């Protein structure tokens, strides 16, 4: 196992990693959206609301902002989690907007990861005051418990021999899109780290001079998150999950004899 | 009826630039750039983007005490 | 059982009925239960049986080249009830790997 | 001569939507029936 | 002596209907099981008692 | 979980927003004048006798006997209590109605299968001379199995299953798809404009400028999918799928686009209801009708 | 109590004519209470 | 996380695992094709409405070990397997 | 869900347009649509389609193939119609008949 | 015949009247209808295949010069009935308009009402489908009022 980090982007990472196969890749994926636990919003308990939105409406966008969860605090990779209730509190008065940034929190670990969201536009003495309730949950309960996204693809590199007409084209087109491209006296060599779209003027020669291998055991992977987590942490959080939780299953095989 | 809080099938927030993208795109500034120059990459979260109609700044004039 | 109704899917509506005292509910599952009912009394063939998938998926599973892995084979045996033992042997093909016809 | 375009005949067209209305015959049907056809009855 | 399927299903509903009223049961033993399905198994060992009167 | 016209949502979807829906209903309890002189009242009946509900259904009335606003309402509840005189002490006498000679209740409630929250009391006078409240009620209604969507060319159909997002197939680049429609329903009916619409949204929303289609003058097919090649995609709308559950690509490409749906409102809660053994007619003999009865 | 078209509360019972005294019109709006109630965020 | 045993035989174990998805068992099956002497292991979710964390295991083995131990060393593999991708990540954003 | 001639009719062409036999004549005195010459029995006047439904139809095709389109709609609510009332007449003629042992 | 249509589009007489002459190898019939309830469609007059009143008075419908009104009485558009239409060779498009065609067809794609316009690309569909597709328009859910 050996790995090759692309590029890190504020909040997103994308990598090669080498030396697995395809089924433990998607124990990894899947466990990355159903398992990773964030805060958010439960319920909302409203105390006036003279607003241009009905409540349901209101309570049901509190729930999707992005709450930063500090993992170097409870257990995120505990079977049981913590039930640690945070209370988001405002109280506002229009005119003007109401902005996510706005919300107070009962506790300076725990607030909106991002600042700028627009939650309901409040017009001249219309009221508006609530205290949002926080907890822990999992993606696969309710998906506005999902830290992020997990694709992959099967790393493969393309031949094409120079006996195709208009070979350099694809060079040319390679190049465009920042594909690694490796040339010699024979063909070209093009590495698919993002996805490669042939054009039809050579579809016909798709087989015969043009064909495709795969390179067995590398996966391109792309994580992004939202803010709650650091993309670099992820992963970390991900595999100790799958750890912990095999770990259980011995324990409950020698409970059966 | 103010822009969907995350988009429909990409867990991406998307509120923070809905505004910054109108005002932009009303000045004659080509659509296809001011998406590309900000953090769209797929056209999934483009499409609800794109398409809104924002009704709630009618709405709110009438009254209902 | 979805000729016999007549029915689609596309919000069409169905009642049921319960059956209370004894000598009427054994009546009704020895005598009007489905597989009593699988040759149609107006011509002489099946009325219950494959409908759209059902058929075209069938024609796929079975032409000239359909070699199915050993894991897809293994899988596919649990989906559908039967229950077999250590015998899905032999392994018609092993040229490319060891496959199954 | 470029005879029109489709598209020059579209604004033509738009013209006629715009300026009337869409419900044309209940409407100016009632408002003949004031003033003619009361004092007619 | 064959039964046809009309007079199957009628002596089953018949002794079903007595299981229920008294009328002690054979070997049905098994945890729960309503008066009709007590009837089935009763059948299948063919130790019901009831003949059918063939008009002849 | 989709032939024959059913169509398979993603679940993640419908729990961020799409397709969801509220609805309304409301009220217009009255205040008739007898013209012997009295009149109704509205107010909390006295848990005495004569068409008294005597649970706690009028927990939720005020002193005057008009909701206020924010109390779910669910079942039988009461939404405004009335009071209707006789006005014939001496008319019914039906077998225990002699001593108590009371006032006939007459109140108001929610139609039984129905919940919700109120939303505005109205109250304000008729054009006669006397009270009438408009009270309305809402609904949150989130699209469960069974509800009708249907484009508009004549895809009707019915939600058959709603998959955890997890389990769903997906595209080498982040799409995970909404709505997986059964292929035999497309060259069956003849409805190529239904292909032609999914390549038009994959275009449209790449570039940013919305495609024109009015009929005989709409934008020339060759156009879009030679631009949608251009853009960095497969001419014929196909791309390489992976399947969710187990994780290998499908021996096939898989068609993808952005059609235009549409929630229609034949919604299961209003078509489910059940009968144990009701009342029927008096002369006749026969049961009742409808869902209000 | 009530609330009208476009103004200001009013007083409680009735027995007689309920008019708003500015506005003249005839119309009310039963104002919503200052309690609280818990709503799920599903 | 509770294993009920459906029927036990002569070298094959069918069981129900309590609490468990997709991710889990799909991981368990192909690990257990690396070892030679276990012949057959498939699963299966019955119904995914009514049940959806409950799938149903089949083990059969030559009668040299039982599906039990077999097993046990199986998912051993997981736990190692996992520990040294995990040591890899750590050790590369540096 | 099959018939080689749709596969065909979305490829190739249409064909005539017909209505209860007969082809085209109600209209104008003289033509169908005000768009041809009076006294034109030609193929492309009387109702012929010649574009597929991919390539596109033009607008006079496509008025002529809505003819044919309501003739489908009409007709499968009417029959219907006579055939409930024609059961309830056999039904209670033949209803009384057992066979005896 | 030609007299009042003449007549009609100079504006000298109101814009309500349409002749029509029925045309029997032995019978002549003259029809002035004026009654209160036909059914009409606009269409522009062509003369020597020129398509009257060009880009000059577009430039000027897309300023704010003249509308509707002013087109009527200036002499383009023909409100034209069934009996009218009857003597008329109307064409489709401005590219096949030779030496023979009296009218010319405005935009074609209105010949559909307003629920069948909703459905993009309709000329490549089958009939019954484009049937339900408009008939189900008019049960969706949405916004239709503030
Ligand atoms: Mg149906
Ligand atoms: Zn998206
Ligand atoms: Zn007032």
């Amino acid at each position: 196992v050996e790995f090759k980090i692309l590029e890190k982007r504020p909040d997103s990472i994308k990598f090669i990693v080498s030396g697995v196969d395809v089924p433990f890749a998607n124990a990894l994926r899947r466990t990355i959206l159903s398992e990773v636990p964030t805060f958010a919003v439960d319920e909302v308990e409203f105390l006036e609301n003279d607003s241009a939105l009905f409540d349901e409406i209101i309570a049901h966008r509190l729930a999707m902002i992005p709450l930063t969860t500090p993992h170097e605090r409870f257990s995120l990779d505990a079977l049981e989690l913590d039930d640690y209730t945070v209370t988001l509190s405002l109280e506002a008065e229009g005119p003007g907007m109401v902005y996510s940034g706005d919300l107070k929190s009962s506790d300076g670990d725990v607030k909106p990861a991002n600042p700028n969201i627009p939650i309901v536009k409040l017009a001249e003495g219309q009221r508006l005051t609530f205290n949002a309730y926080a907890r822990l949950g999992r993606g696969k309960d309710h998906a506005k418990w999902q830290p992020g996204f997990v694709y992959y693809k099967y790393l493969t590199k393309i031949h094409v021999s120079k006996d195709v007409p208009d070979w350099e084209e694809l060079k040319e087109l390679a190049e465009r899109r920042g594909l690694p491209v490796e040339e010699s006296d024979e063909e070209i060599v093009i590495t698919t780290i993002k996805a490669f779209y042939l054009p039809r003027k050579f579809e016909e020669h798709m087989g015969k001079g043009i064909r495709e291998e795969i390179v067995p055991g590398s996966f391109v992977f792309t994580v992004e998150t939202n803010g709650e987590l650091p993309v670099e942490e992820i992963v970390s959080i991900a595999l100790k999950i799958l750890m912990r939780k095999s770990d259980r299953f011995i324990n409950e095989l020698h409970k059966l004899a | 009826m103010i822009v969907p809080v995350r988009c429909f099938t990409c867990g991406k927030v998307l509120a923070d630039k809905y505004y910054e993208f109108k005002k932009r795109v009303e000045a004659g500034e080509d659509p296809g750039k001011v998406l590309d120059d900000l953090g769209v990459e797929r056209y999934c979260c483009r499409r609800t983007l794109l398409s809104h109609v924002e009704l709630i700044d009618q709405v709110m004039v009438y009254k209902v005490y | 059982v979805c000729p016999p109704y007549n029915a689609d899917f596309d919000g069409d509506e169905m009642n049921l009925h319960v059956p209370q005292t004894e000598e009427a509910q054994a009546e009704a599952k020895i005598l009007m239960e489905v597989q009593n009912h699988i040759i149609s009394p107006r011509y002489g063939g099946p009325l219950i049986a494959g409908i759209q998938d059902h058929i075209s998926g069938g024609y796929l599973l079975t032409r000239e080249g359909a070699y199915f892995t050993r894991y897809e084979v293994e899988q596919m045996l649990m989906f559908a009830g039967m229950d077999v033992n250590e015998l899905p042997e032999p392994d018609k093909y092993e040229n490319g790997e060891p496959l199954w016809s | 001569e470029p005879t029109l375009t489709p598209d020059e005949l579209w604004l033509v067209m738009e013209s006629y939507w715009k300026e009337k209305g869409f419900v044309r015959q209940h409407l100016d049907s009632y408002n003949a029936f004031i003033d003619h056809g009361l004092q007619d009855v | 002596f064959r039964y046809t399927r009309f007079e199957k299903a009628r002596i089953i509903g018949a002794r079903a209907l007595q299981i229920a009223m008294g009328a002690p049961v054979l070997i049905d033993v098994p945890e729960g099981i309503t008066p009709l399905q007590a009837a089935l198994l009763e059948f299948e060992k063919g130790v019901i008692p009831i003949t059918v009167i063939r008009p002849s | 979980y989709n032939m024959e016209d059913a169509v398979i949502i993603n679940k993640a979807s419908i729990e961020r927003g799409l397709a969801r829906s509220t609805f309304f209903r409301t009220y217009e309890a009255e205040e008739k004048r007898y013209l012997g002189g009295q009149k109704d009242n509205f107010e909390v009946p006295s848990p005495n006798i004569q068409g008294y509900l005597g649970e706690k259904y009028y927990r939720h009335l005020d002193e005057d006997g008009l909701i206020f606003p924010e109390s779910k309402v669910e079942g039988k509840d009461v939404l405004v209590g009335r009071t209707s005189p006789p006005r014939f002490i001496e008319e019914q006498s039906s077998l225990g109605s002699m001593v108590l000679q009371g006032r006939r209740e007459t109140s108001v409630t929610v139609r039984p299968s129905e919940k919700g929250v109120v939303d505005k009391v109205i109250v304000t006078e008729t054009g006669d001379g006397t009270k009438l409240v408009k009270v309305t009620v809402r609904d949150l209604r989130i699209p469960e199995l069974g509800d009708k969507f249907a484009s508009r060319h004549g895809q009707k159909g019915v939600i058959g299953l709603i998959v955890p997002q997890e389990d769903m197939p997906w595209t080498e680049s982040g799409i995970v798809p909404d709505l997986i429609v059964n292929p035999h329903g497309i060259p069956s009916r003849m409805t190529v404009g239904q292909l032609i619409e999914a390549i038009g949204g994959k275009v449209a929303s790449l570039t940013g400028r919305r495609v024109d289609g009015t009929a005989f003058i709409g934008e020339p097919e060759e156009k879009l999918r030679k631009e949608l090649e251009e853009l960095g995609f497969k001419h014929s709308g196909r791309e390489i799928m992976y399947d969710g559950i187990t994780g290998r690509r499908l021996e096939a490409d898989i068609f993808i686009g952005v059609i235009y749906y549409q929630r229609l409102h034949h919604m299961v809660a209003d078509k489910m209801h059940a009968r144990s053994r009701g009342p029927v007619q008096v002369l006749t003999k026969q049961p009742t009708e409808g869902r209000a009865r | 109590c009530a609330k009208c078209g476009k103004e200001v509360e009013l007083d409680l019972a009735t027995a007689r004519e309920v008019r708003c005294p500015y506005c003249g019109s005839k119309i009310l709006y039963k104002p919503r209470p200052r309690v609280a109630r818990r709503v799920k965020a599903i | 996380m509770r294993i009920e045993v459906i029927r036990r035989e002569e070298n094959l174990l069918e069981f129900y695992l309590e609490g468990e998805d997709h991710t889990f068992a799909n991981l368990l099956t192909e690990t257990l094709h690396e070892n030679e002497h276990v012949t057959f292991a498939g699963y299966t979710i019955e119904h995914p409405i009514t049940m959806a964390r409950k799938p149903r295991f089949k083990v059969v083995t030559d009668g040299k070990i039982t599906p039990e131990k077999a097993l046990e060393e199986a998912a051993q593999k997981i736990f190692d397997r996992a520990r040294e991708v995990l040591e890899a990540w750590k050790a590369a954003i540096e | 869900r099959g018939k080689i001639l749709n596969i065909t009719q979305m490829a190739a062409m249409l064909g005539q347009q017909s209505i209860r036999g007969k082809r085209l004549y109600r209209g104008y005195r003289g033509r169908v649509l005000t768009h041809f010459k009076p006294g034109d029995l030609g193929a492309r006047a009387r109702g012929f389609v010649t574009n597929s439904y991919k390539s596109g139809l033009t607008p006079q095709e496509y008025f002529f193939h809505a003819m044919g389109g309501r003739e489908g709609l009409v007709d499968t609510a009417v029959r219907t119609a006579q055939s409930g009332y024609m059961q309830r007449r056999l039904i209670n003629a033949l209803q009384d008949l057992k066979v005896d042992y | 015949v030609e007299r009042i249509r003449a007549d009609r589009r100079a504006g000298k007489i109101s814009d309500v009247i349409n002749v029509a002459l029925y045309e029997d190898e032995e019978v002549k019939e003259v029809y002035i209808n004026s009654d209160d309830g036909r059914v009409r469609r606009p269409l522009i007059v062509v003369e020597n295949g020129k398509p009257k009143l060009t880009r000059e008075h577009v430039e000027g419908i897309k300023n704010g010069t003249l509308t509707w009104s002013d087109l009527i009485r200036m002499g383009v558009i023909e409100y034209l009935d069934a009996e009218e239409e009857e003597n008329a060779y109307v064409a489709t498009w401005p590219w096949e308009v030779t030496e023979e065609h009296t009218h010319l067809e405005l935009m074609p794609a209105a010949i559909l009402g307003i629920p069948a316009s909703l459905v993009p690309y309709p000329e490549h569909n089958a009939a019954p489908r484009n049937t339900y597709g408009a008939g189900m328009a008019k049960q969706s859910l949405g916004l239709g009022w503030a």
